[PDB]
C-alpha cells in the first residue's frame, strides 16, 4: 500500500514516456496513417 | 482503513502538467454492414482485423484497413452481448443470453469457419469474455460469478467468486497475471489468474459498473458506471483516483477504453455519442460524435493506431 | 491488384448472403415471454407443433413465429431487458389462480408494470394471457377475490371477476395511445390460443407497417 | 402569374431533394417502400425541370424532343409510382402475412425498372412525332402527324393519356383504400384512427383537384366535335386553359413529399437528426 503520490508519479511518468509515440494525442502524417 | 495512504490528490500533482487541449478527431471510415443493433466489439492484436457481434445472428470480422468483412460466423443464438478476439488471432469468442460461450476456429480447411468448442457451466447470462491466450479464456456471467476456462476440455479450471452482484465487464492486464471485473454492486474485484483470490476490493461508485479497462502499464485501471462518473483505481494504493464527472453529463457510461499512452481516456456514454477524457486532468478534452444511436462499444488498438466505437445504430466507426 | 481484389470479392459474397439472412428475421415474428414465476411459458409451448433462453419455432397460417422465454434468467432484468428491444410483440402469461398464494398477482403486475412502462418497449405491444381460467371459477367459489384486492370484483361472480382483473392489467400503462394491449382467456385447446396470437400479431404488423407506409 | 412559377421551385425543388438527402444518410433504404419514393423524387424533378424551359426561357429539333420527353417520361413515371405505392399500401394491410414475404428489396427494384421502361415506351410516340414549327422561338415544339393518320395518332395519344391519367389510378385509389379502411376500423385506437382515416381521404381528393382539371379541359380540347369546334369562341379562352392546368398539374409534383413522406410518424424523427 504505497502512497497516492508515489502511485500518481508512476502514472504520469508512464504517460510522459509514451507521449511522443502516441498517435491519438499527437496526430501522424496521412501517408503514415493507414486510415 | 487505508485512508492514511491518501496523502495527496493526483490533480494537485497533475496541476502543473500541460493540458492535452481540445483535440479534434474525425471518422476516417464507417463500417455499415450489420443489420441489427451492435452489442459487442473487439480489436485485433495486429491492429488490422476487428470482430463485432450484432443481434442479427451474425458475427462479422472487419478488415479495418480495407473496410471488408473477413468472416461472418452464423451464431446459433441471435442474442449476443459480448465477444472476444484471441491474441494469436485463430479463435473468436462470443457470448450472449444463452449461457454459451461459443468459440469458432478461423484457420480451417477451405476457409469454412466452424465451432471450435461449446462452453457451458454458467447459470447466468454471459456478459464479458476475454482471451488470456490461445488456450484459456475468462468469461463473465450474470450469475455474479466469473470463471476461467480451458479450450480442449471445457471444464471449470478456475472459478472466481466473491461478487455480490452480477458482473457486467472485465479486462485483462498486459502481463495477463491479474485481471479485474466490475459488477452491479458498485464494486470491482482483483482476481489472480493462477490463484483465483481477492487481493483487494475496489469500490466507490454510486450505481452499477458497466465498463472495465486497465491502464497500459498494468498498475492501474478505470471503471465506467451509470452514475455519470468514470473512476480510476490503482492496484498499489487501492483508492479512488481522479473521478471523471461533469455537471453537463448526467447519463451513464457503457464502455471505457484506454489509449496506448494512457494519457487520455476513452469513455462511451449513452447520450447518442462518445466522449474523450483526459486521464490525468479530468478535463473533457475533445468530444467526438456522429453515431445515429447510443454507443455500446469502445476499443483501442495495441499500438494506438486507431480507436473504434460500436453503437446501436448498426454502424461501426473508426476514429483517428 | 490480385490480393486486394479477392478480399473485396469474398467480402461481397459476405454482404450478399446477409441480404436474405437478415430478411428471414423480418418475415419471422419475434415474441417475448414474461412471467412472475413458473406460470410463464407453459400454455402456448404445450401445443404439439413445430440453455438460458429456450426458443420455440412454429409456423401458423404461413407465418413464422419465434417465441423467447426468459424464465431461466435469474439475473437482474435491468441489465438484459434492453437486449430484447425491437421485438414484434410481448406475450405475458399470468395465472388467474395466483391470487390466494403468497400475493403472487401483486408481484405479477410488479413485473408487468416494469416491462410495460419500460423505455425500450414503447413501440412494442403486449399480449397478456390470463391463464388458469378453468380452475379460477372454482377458486373464487371456494374463497372470494376480496383477499387479493380490497376493491372487490363486483359481487364475487365469475362473469365480472375475470373482467375486473383484465381491466386492472390494462389500466397500469399510461401510454395507451402509443401501444395496444391484447387480452385473451386461454382455453383447453391449442388451436384456440394460437389463433389469438396470430390475430394479435397481425394487428401489430398492420400497425408497424403504417409508419413505414406513412399513414401514421 | 410569373411569381407562381417561382413559388413552385421555392419549396418543391429543395424539398424533393431533402427527401433524397435524408433517405441515403439516415434511412439507408432499410425499408422496401423507401425506394418507391426516391425514384418518385427523381420523377417529379424530371417533371419540374421542364417548367422553366416550357416558358420559352433561354437547338432546333434535338433539344425540345428531349424536353418534350422529359415532360412525358417525367410525368408517366410519377403517376405510375403512386399507383405502386397504393398497391404497396394495399398489400401491406389487407394481406399482412402475404406482404411479409412480398415486401422485399429484390422485388422492389425489379418492379421499379419495368415501370420506368413502360413510361418511356408509352412516351416514345410523342418523341417520334415531335418537330419545331418556329425555330426562332426555340421552345415551341408540337406533335405533328401524317395527314392520312392524323386522326389515328391524335386519338390514340389522347386515349392513352387520360386512361393512364385518371381512371386507371383512381380505380386503384378506390379499390385499395376501401380494403384499407376495411382493415383499419378495428385498430381499437379511435384517437389515432381519426387522423389516419382523415388523411387517406385527402390523398384521393387532391388527385381529383390537380390532375382532373387538366383532363377535364383535355378531352374537350381534343374532342372539338362536342363543344370546342361548335363554339369556336372559347378556343381563345381555352388557349391559356392548358397552361394554367399544367402549373396546377405541376404543383401536384411538389406536394408528393408532404403527402407521402412527411406524413409518417417516424419520418420527422429523422428530420431533426438530419438537421443536427
Amino acid at each position: 500500500r504505497i502512497k497516492v503520490s508515489k502511485a500518481a508519479a508512476d502514472l504520469m511518468a508512464y504517460c510522459e514516456a509514451h507521449a511522443k509515440e502516441d498517435p491519438l494525442l499527437t496526430p501522424v502524417p496521412a501517408s503514415e496513417n493507414p486510415f | 482503513a487505508r485512508k492514511a495512504c491518501a496523502d495527496a490528490t493526483l490533480s494537485q500533482i497533475t496541476n502543473n502538467i500541460d493540458p492535452v487541449g481540445r483535440i479534434q478527431m474525425r471518422t476516417r471510415r464507417t463500417l455499415r454492414g450489420h443489420l441489427a443493433k451492435i452489442y459487442a466489439m473487439h480489436w485485433g492484436t495486429d491492429s488490422r482485423l476487428l470482430v463485432s457481434a450484432s443481434q442479427d445472428g451474425k458475427l462479422i470480422i472487419w478488415d479495418s484497413y480495407t473496410t471488408n468483412k473477413v468472416h461472418a460466423i452464423p451464431l446459433r443464438s441471435s442474442w449476443v452481448m459480448t465477444c472476444a478476439y484471441a491474441p494469436s488471432g485463430n479463435y473468436v469468442a462470443c457470448g450472449g443470453l444463452d449461457n454459451i460461450c461459443s468459440i469458432y476456429n478461423l484457420k480451417t480447411r477451405e476457409g469454412n469457419v466452424r465451432v471450435s468448442r461449446e462452453l457451458a457451466g454458467h447459470t447466468g447470462y454471459l456478459s464479458c469474455c476475454r482471451f488470456l491466450d490461445d488456450n484459456q479464456i475468462v468469461t463473465s456471467s450474470g450469475d455474479t460469478t466469473c470463471a476461467l476456462w480451458d479450450i480442449e476440455t471445457g471444464q471449470q479450471t478456475t472459478t472466481f467468486t466473491g461478487h455480490t452482484g452480477d458482473v457486467m465487464s472485465l479486462s485483462l492486464a498486459p502481463d495477463t497475471r491479474l485481471f479485474v471485473s466490475g459488477a452491479c454492486d458498485a464494486s470491482a474485484k482483483l482476481w489472480d489468474v493462477r490463484e483465483g483470490m481477492c487481493r483487494q476490493t475496489f469500490t466507490g461508485h454510486e450505481s452499477d459498473i458497466n465498463a472495465i479497462c486497465f491502464f497500459p502499464n498494468g498498475n492501474a485501471f478505470a471503471t465506467g458506471s451509470d452514475d455519470a462518473t468514470c473512476r480510476l483505481f490503482d492496484l498499489r494504493a487501492d483508492q479512488e483516483l481522479m473521478t471523471y464527472s461533469h455537471d453537463n453529463i448526467i447519463c451513464g457510461i457503457t464502455s471505457v477504453s484506454f489509449s496506448k499512452s494512457g494519457r487520455l481516456l476513452l469513455a462511451g456514454y449513452d447520450d447518442f455519442n462518445c466522449n474523450v477524457w483526459d486521464a490525468l486532468k479530468a478535463d473533457r478534452a475533445g468530444v467526438l460524435a456522429g453515431h445515429d444511436n447510443r454507443v455500446s462499444c469502445l476499443g483501442v488498438t495495441d499500438d494506438g493506431m486507431a480507436v473504434a466505437t460500436g453503437s446501436w445504430d448498426s454502424f461501426l466507426k473508426i476514429w483517428n | 491488384s490480385a490480393e486486394d481484389k479477392a478480399a473485396v470479392e469474398r467480402s461481397k459474397m459476405i454482404d450478399r448472403n446477409l441480404r436474405e439472412d437478415g430478411e428471414k428475421a423480418a418475415r419471422e415474428v419475434k415474441l417475448l415471454l414474461l412471467g412472475a414465476g413458473e406460470s410463464g411459458k407453459c400454455t402456448i409451448v404445450k401445443q404439439m407443433k413445430i440453455t438460458g433462453i429456450v426458443e420455440t419455432h412454429f409456423t401458423f397460417k404461413d407465418l413464422h413465429f419465434k417465441m423467447f422465454d426468459v424464465t431461466a434468467q435469474r439475473s437482474e432484468r435491468k441489465k438484459w431487458i434492453h437486449c430484447f428491444e425491437g421485438v414484434t410483440a410481448i406475450i405475458f402469461c399470468v395465472a388467474l389462480s395466483d391470487y390466494d398464494l403468497v400475493n403472487r398477482m401483486h408481484a405479477s403486475m410488479k413485473l408487468f408494470d416494469s416491462i410495460c412502462n419500460n423505455k425500450w418497449f414503447t413501440d412494442t405491444s403486449i399480449i397478456l394471457f390470463l391463464n388458469k381460467k378453468d380452475l379460477f371459477e372454482e377458486k373464487i367459489k371456494k374463497s372470494p377475490l376480496t383477499i387479493c384486492y380490497p376493491e372487490y370484483a363486483g359481487s364475487n361472480t365469475y362473469e365480472e371477476a375475470a373482467a375486473y382483473i383484465q381491466c386492472q392489467f390494462e389500466d397500469l400503462n399510461k401510454r395507451k395511445d402509443t401501444k395496444e394491449i391484447y387480452t385473451h382467456f386461454t382455453c383447453s385447446t391449442d388451436t384456440k390460443n394460437v389463433q389469438f396470437v396470430f390475430d394479435a400479431v397481425t394487428d401489430v404488423i398492420i400497425k408497424n407497417n403504417l409508419k413505414d407506409c406513412g399513414l401514421f | 402569374l410569373p411569381p407562381l412559377y417561382s413559388l413552385v421551385f421555392i419549396f418543391g425543388f429543395v424539398g424533393n431533394m431533402l427527401v433524397i438527402l435524408i433517405l441515403i444518410n439516415c434511412k439507408r433504404l432499410k425499408s422496401m417502400t423507401d425506394i418507391y419514393l426516391l425514384n418518385l423524387a427523381i420523377s417529379d424533378l424530371f417533371f419540374l425541370l421542364t417548367v422553366p424551359f416550357w416558358a420559352h426561357y433561354a437547338f432546333g429539333n434535338t433539344m425540345c424532343q428531349l424536353l418534350t420527353g422529359l415532360y412525358f417520361i417525367g410525368f408517366f413515371s410519377g403517376i405510375f409510382f403512386i399507383i405502386l405505392l397504393t398497391i404497396d399500401r394495399y398489400l401491406a394491410v389487407v394481406h399482412a402475412v402475404f406482404a411479409l414475404k412480398a415486401r422485399t428489396v429484390t422485388f422492389g427494384v425489379v418492379t421499379s425498372v419495368i415501370t420506368w421502361v413502360v413510361a418511356v415506351f408509352a412516351s416514345l410516340p410523342n418523341i417520334i412525332f415531335t418537330r419545331s414549327q418556329k425555330e426562332g422561338l426555340h421552345y415551341t415544339c408540337s406533335s405533328h402527324f401524317p395527314y392520312s393518320q392524323y386522326q389515328f395518332w391524335k386519338n390514340f395519344q389522347t386515349l392513352k393519356i387520360v386512361i393512364l391519367g385518371l381512371v386507371l389510378p383512381l380505380l386503384v385509389m378506390v379499390i385499395c383504400y376501401s380494403g384499407i379502411l376495411k382493415t383499419l376500423l378495428r385498430c381499437r385506437n379511435e384517437k389515432k384512427r381519426h387522423r389516419a382515416v382523415r388523411l387517406i381521404f385527402t390523398i384521393m381528393i387532391v388527385y381529383f383537384l390537380f390532375w382532373a382539371p387538366y383532363n377535364i379541359v383535355l378531352l374537350l380540347n381534343t374532342f372539338q366535335e362536342f363543344f370546342g369546334l361548335n363554339n369556336c369562341s372559347s378556343s381563345n379562352r381555352l388557349d391559356q386553359a392548358m397552361q394554367v392546368t399544367e402549373t396546377l398539374g405541376m404543383t401536384h409534383c411538389c406536394i408528393n413529399p408532404i403527402i407521402y413522406a412527411f406524413v409518417g410518424e417516424k419520418f420527422r424523427n429523422y428530420l431533426l437528426v438530419f438537421f443536427q
